[PDB]
């Protein structure tokens, strides 16, 4: 459950990516698609090159969603419902795949914001997108 | 269980910049606080009461030197992974009773440990490989059950 | 997430089972540390032979507790507050044995009760016994 | 890896009178029904938009006598494992690209399934050893990346 101290923690770092939501979205995209080759079976419609305009647009939605959930960190199943149902009840996404994403994202944080992805911000950023994975796949859940 | 000359060369290359210290205690201080339960396991370690304390801990600090030294023994037995492992997988099997999905968990705080470390070095192709190798490891010491 | 048609199957088949806690409740512990010899790890100080009082006792307990989260339903967070700190906080367990521990129960209902468990009754309990685990862990998710 | 006298006596006694048709229907309907991001894999089965129509639906039913025998297969060769679901390995990993955790979410239904099935003949003992029947399985599927 997210603390006072995680939603604090949230927050800083995610005003810190706030302006390269693309280009960070499009490497998490990449590298999710890179070590876990499974993961591409569910955009069999994408161009999936490195670079392509379709991953740089679609990992730009990505991180907006995780930005409107940061904004309504109290309530995020409210802020997600609509991709709550899409993930779950339209695309049926095996719940894991959420992790493999998550892992991704943190790893690209990791390499763009070391010193401020410390061992707290770290758990409460773990917290925080098992939080969504929940909720994205809620309706099965 | 076949790697490919190109993953060899991105594992290996990388593995000659490891700080095994530094990362080593930065990668078991973070299984110890994103992944609280774990904490159980080192009861005999002292005091873990707190995400500063457990930075601080000098154990914490050295035993995680030791798990690296680990992983640059697969390195460096590439094929030879069961045997170097071998016996790891019975204490943590049959003496410690740590559940396989911890050794996931553990694989995976290393991978961002070590892009913090590395930075862009760490390509997608380059985290692909170690994911792959850390999975490896995990297997590996996931046998006494199989 | 919990329906209305999960909190009514849940409750259908607890009123079936609320009849022998103890029994249910030692039969389910009994084959989690036959199945998953990993779990009597936590009971050192207890006496892990078939039959003994103590696991009939605590088996009971269990079933008690379950049954104290079906009728708050609504709020099983605020209902097992206390066992939340107790299995996260103190006993640290891995999040990985309450699955376990569900499996176990799901097994004695199957046997004890078959023409209960039908394919929605399953779903709907799984998803209760993992709203149990979820509130349990907690502290640390 | 290995089975004791007692568990296959165990296992074995029990497939014999297990109904696969009945017991393969029932369990792959659960795993639909429970697990329902499972349902994406089955799309040519047609109709899965209710429990009622999975439940009645002859393809479900049909596919899961096959998965039942898969088993009774594996019950025959209890040493000769990995061969037998070889082919299989490669179908659900490289052509299908099934997660590894879905063969043991199949496995536990299979377990309440039988119990269901057999009542108070499915002893602590019995459960014990088709846990282990199924992890087996699960872990031969699970190899093609091992
Ligand atoms: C933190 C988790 C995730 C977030 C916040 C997220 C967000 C979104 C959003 C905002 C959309 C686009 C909606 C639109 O264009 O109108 C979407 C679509 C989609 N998502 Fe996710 N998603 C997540 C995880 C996943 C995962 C793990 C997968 C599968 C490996 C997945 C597969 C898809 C697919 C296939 C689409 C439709 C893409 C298209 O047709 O353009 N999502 N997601
Ligand atoms: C998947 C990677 C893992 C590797 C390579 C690894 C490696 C090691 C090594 C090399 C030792 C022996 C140290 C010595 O003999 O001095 C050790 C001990 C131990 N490991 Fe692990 N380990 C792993 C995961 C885990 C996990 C996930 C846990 C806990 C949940 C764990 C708990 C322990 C404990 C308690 C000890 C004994 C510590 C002591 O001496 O007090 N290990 N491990
Ligand atoms: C649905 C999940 C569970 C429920 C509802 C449950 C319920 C309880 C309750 C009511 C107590 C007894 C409190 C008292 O006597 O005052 C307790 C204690 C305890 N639980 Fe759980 N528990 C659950 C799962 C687990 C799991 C999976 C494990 C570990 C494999 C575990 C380990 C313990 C231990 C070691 C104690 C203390 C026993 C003693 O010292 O008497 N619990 N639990
Ligand atoms: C762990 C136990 C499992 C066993 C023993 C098993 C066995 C089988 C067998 C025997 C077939 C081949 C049927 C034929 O050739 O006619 C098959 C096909 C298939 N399996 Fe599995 N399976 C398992 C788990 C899974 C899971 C978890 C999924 C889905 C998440 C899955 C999805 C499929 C699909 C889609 C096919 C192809 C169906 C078709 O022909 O349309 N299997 N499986």
């Amino acid at each position: 459950v997210l603390s006072a101290a995680d939603k604090t923690n949230v927050k800083g770092v995610f005003s810190k990516i706030s302006g390269h939501a693309e280009e960070y979205g499009a490497e998490t995209l990449e590298r999710m698609f890179t070590a876990y080759p499974q993961t591409k079976t569910y955009f069999p419609h994408f161009d999936l090159q490195h670079g392509s305009a379709q991953i740089k647009a679609h990992g730009k939605k990505v991180v907006a969603a995780l930005v409107e959930a940061v904004n309504h960190i109290d309530d995020i199943a409210g802020a997600l419902s609509k991709l709550s149902n899409l993930h779950a009840q339209k695309l049926r996404v095996d719940p894991v795949n959420f992790k493999f994403l998550g892992h991704c994202f943190l790893v690209v944080v990791a390499i763009h914001h070391p010193s401020a992805l410390t061992a707290e911000v770290h758990a409460s950023l773990d917290k925080f997108l098992c939080a969504v994975g929940t909720v994205l796949t809620a309706k099965y859940r | 269980v076949h790697w490919s000359a190109e993953e060899k060369q991105l594992i290996t290359g990388l593995w000659g910049k490891v700080n095994v210290a530094d990362c080593g205690a930065e990668a078991l201080a973070r299984l110890l606080i994103v992944y609280p339960w774990t904490q159980r396991f080192f009861s005999s370690f002292g005091n873990l009461s707190s995400p500063t304390a457990i930075l601080g801990n000098p154990m914490v600090r050295a035993h995680g030197k030791k798990v690296l030294t680990s992983f640059g023994d697969a390195v460096k037995n590439l094929d030879n992974i069961k045997n170097t492992f071998a016996q790891l997988s019975e204490l943590h099997c049959d003496k410690l009773h740590v559940d396989p999905e911890n050794f996931r968990l553990l694989g995976d705080i290393l991978i961002i440990v070590l892009a913090a470390h590395f930075a862009k070095e760490f390509t997608p192709d380059c985290q692909a490989a170690w994911q792959k190798l850390v999975r490896v490891v995990a297997h590996a010491l996931a046998r006494k059950y199989h």
